[PDB]
C-alpha cells in the first residue's frame, strides 16, 4: 500500500507533467504547420 | 487508324520571388459609422472618406516610436524595447496590436467608439488646438497606467512584452500633440507627436 | 550633431562568429537568428563578446521572433554564471541572399536601435560561408531626417571605413541608402588561437608513423612513370624549343613531380632511420 501508493503519486505527477509537454509539442507543431502548403 | 502520330514539346517558364515584405503601419476603426483605415509621420486615410467627425477624435492613437525621458526618470517605454510596449487607451477605446498578416506587417492601432453625442463637439469638425497636457504615469496595480485631462479623461495603460522592465515612478510627461499639415478634406495629413518627461 | 564615425568597428569575438556560423548553418534552409551581447566601449567601438541562439517561430526573422521570457531568463541566467553583458544587438541568417537587410529586418533593426542609438544588426551567409571566406556583415541603418537633408550619414576621419568596398548585392537591396555597412573586426587573442589550432594538429605520433611500405612503393612506381612519360613530352618540347626564335609546361610538370618525389622520400627516408634509432 505505501509502496504503492507511492508509485500511485510517482505516475500521477509524471503525468501531470507529460500533459504540459503534449501541449508544447501542439504548440510547436501548429508552429510550423501553419497554413500556406 | 493507322494514325501513329509524333509528339511535340512547348514548354512554359515558371518563376517568381517574394519580395522584401513591407511593413504597413495602419490603423482602424469604427468609432461611429465609418470603419476608416489610414496609413502612416504623415498621414493618409486609405478607405473611409471625408470623415463625419473630426480627425482630433482619433490623433491621439498615433510602437517604434517613444517619448523623451531625461536620465532621471526611467524610460519605461525605451527599454521595453526591442519588443515594444502595448498600451490600452481610454477615449471609445483604443488598443494597438503587432500581427503578421499577408505579406505585411501590421502595426494595427485598431480604434473603436460608441456613445456619440447627436450634436457632440467632435463630429461637427470643428477644432482650435490640443493645449499642451501633462500625464500623470503611476502604477497602480502592476499596470502603468497614465491619467492625462483632454483639452482642446484619459486612462492609459501601458504593458511591456518584457514582463520583468522595473516600473518607473509617477512622473508627470507633458505631451503637445497638434495637428501640423492637413488639407480640408483631410485626406493627407502630417501630425506631430512631441512629447517629454518631467519630474 | 554627432554622426557616427566612419572608422568605428564591430569586433567580433572567436566564440560569437562561431557560434553564429554554426546557428545559421543548423537552421538552413530557414532564417534563423539571435541575440549578441557584449558592450560599447565607445563611439568607434562595438565589442560583441558573445551571442546565444533563439528558439525558431513560425514568423520567420522578426520583432516578434524574440520572446521576451526567452530572452530575459536567458540574460539573467547568463548573468549568473558571469556574462552580465548586455544585449549590444541582433544577428540573422540570409542563407544563399546575401548580407543585406530585407525592409523586415530594417523594421526589427528599427526596434532595435530604439532601445539604444548603437546597436548592430549583423547578418551572416551560413550557405556562402565555405571553408576559407566567410559571408558576414554588420549594418546599423541611416535616418531617414539625415539623408533627406542632403548630409553624409557618416562623418569620416580616417581611411579605416573605406578599406572594403560594398558589394552590389547589398547595395541594390538598399545599402549606403537605408543602412551603412560597419566593419568587422575579429577578437582572437592569443589563447583562443591555441586553442583552435588543435583541431588540426596532427600528433606527436604521425610525426614518427612511416608510410605503408607497399603503398609507398607503389606511389613511387607510378609517379616514376608519370615523370618518365613527362620527360618524354619535355624532350620532344625541348627539340622543338631549337626551331623556334622567342616567340601546360612538360617541364612544369616535370619539375612538381620531382618535388613531390623528393619530399615523399627524404621524409620517408628520415623518419624509417628516426624509428631504427630511437627504437632500440
Ligand atoms: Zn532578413
Amino acid at each position: 500500500i505505501k509502496i504503492m501508493k507511492s508509485e500511485v503519486l510517482r505516475v500521477t505527477h509524471e503525468l501531470q507533467a507529460m500533459k504540459d509537454k503534449i501541449k508544447e509539442n501542439s504548440e510547436k507543431i501548429k508552429v510550423n504547420k501553419t497554413l500556406p502548403y | 487508324g493507322n494514325l501513329l502520330f509524333l509528339a511535340c514539346y512547348c514548354i512554359g517558364g515558371m518563376s517568381a520571388i517574394k519580395p522584401d515584405m513591407k511593413i504597413k503601419l495602419r490603423m482602424e476603426g469604427n468609432v461611429n459609422g465609418h470603419h476608416f483605415v489610414i496609413d502612416g509621420m504623415d498621414l493618409e486615410v486609405k478607405e473611409g472618406g471625408p470623415l463625419p467627425f473630426a480627425f482630433d477624435i482619433l490623433t491621439t492613437a498615433f510602437n517604434r516610436v517613444f517619448a523623451k525621458y531625461p536620465d532621471n526618470i526611467q524610460d519605461y517605454f525605451k527599454q521595453s524595447f526591442p519588443k515594444g510596449y502595448s498600451w490600452e487607451r481610454s477615449l471609445c477605446n483604443a488598443r494597438n496590436d503587432i500581427t503578421m498578416e499577408g505579406d505585411t506587417f501590421y502595426n494595427k492601432v485598431r480604434f473603436y467608439g460608441t456613445n456619440f453625442p447627436a450634436n457632440g463637439p467632435v463630429m461637427q469638425k470643428k477644432t482650435l488646438k490640443w493645449e499642451p497636457s501633462t500625464e500623470k504615469m503611476y502604477v497602480r496595480d502592476g499596470v502603468l497606467t497614465g491619467d492625462i485631462e483632454m483639452a482642446l479623461d484619459f486612462r492609459t495603460t501601458y504593458k511591456a512584452k518584457e514582463k520583468g522592465v522595473k516600473l518607473p515612478g509617477a512622473h508627470f510627461v507633458d505631451h503637445c500633440i497638434e495637428i501640423l499639415s492637413h488639407d480640408k478634406d483631410y485626406n493627407k495629413v502630417k501630425l506631430y507627436e512631441h512629447a517629454v518627461a518631467h519630474s | 550633431a554627432p554622426a557616427v564615425d566612419t572608422a568605428e568597428q564591430v569586433y567580433i569575438s572567436s566564440l560569437a562568429l562561431l557560434k553564429m556560423l554554426k546557428h545559421g548553418r543548423a537552421g538552413v534552409p530557414m532564417e534563423v537568428m539571435g541575440l549578441m551581447l557584449g558592450e560599447f566601449v565607445d563611439d568607434y567601438t562595438v565589442r560583441v563578446i558573445d551571442v546565444f541562439a533563439m528558439p525558431q517561430s513560425g514568423t520567420g526573422v522578426s520583432v516578434e521572433a524574440v520572446d521576451p521570457v526567452f530572452q530575459a531568463k536567458m540574460l539573467d541566467m547568463l548573468k549568473q554564471t558571469g556574462r552580465p553583458e548586455m544585449v549590444v544587438g541582433w544577428y540573422h541568417s540570409h542563407p544563399g541572399f546575401g548580407c543585406w537587410l530585407s525592409g523586415v529586418d530594417i523594421n526589427t533593426q528599427q526596434s532595435f536601435e530604439a532601445l539604444s542609438e548603437r546597436a548592430v544588426a549583423v547578418v551572416v551567409d551560413p550557405i556562402q560561408s565555405v571553408k576559407g571566406k566567410v559571408v558576414i556583415d554588420a549594418f546599423r541603418l541611416i535616418n531617414a531626417n539625415m539623408m533627406v537633408l542632403g548630409h553624409e550619414p557618416r562623418q569620416t576621419t580616417s581611411n579605416l571605413g573605406h578599406l572594403n568596398k560594398p558589394s552590389i548585392q547589398a547595395l541594390i537591396h538598399g545599402l549606403n541608402r537605408h543602412y551603412y555597412s560597419i566593419t568587422i573586426n575579429y577578437r582572437k587573442n592569443e589563447l583562443e588561437q591555441k586553442m583552435l589550432l588543435n583541431l588540426h594538429k596532427k600528433s606527436w605520433m604521425e610525426g614518427l608513423t612511416l608510410q605503408d611500405y607497399s603503398e609507398h612503393c607503389k606511389h613511387n612506381e607510378s609517379v616514376v612513370k608519370e615523370m618518365l612519360e613527362l620527360a618524354k613530352n619535355y624532350n620532344k618540347a625541348v627539340e622543338e624549343e631549337d626551331k623556334m626564335t622567342p616567340e601546360q609546361d612538360p617541364k612544369r610538370h616535370l619539375e612538381e613531380h620531382v618535388d613531390v618525389l623528393m619530399t615523399s622520400n627524404i621524409v620517408q627516408c628520415l623518419a624509417a632511420m628516426l624509428d631504427t634509432v630511437v627504437f632500440k
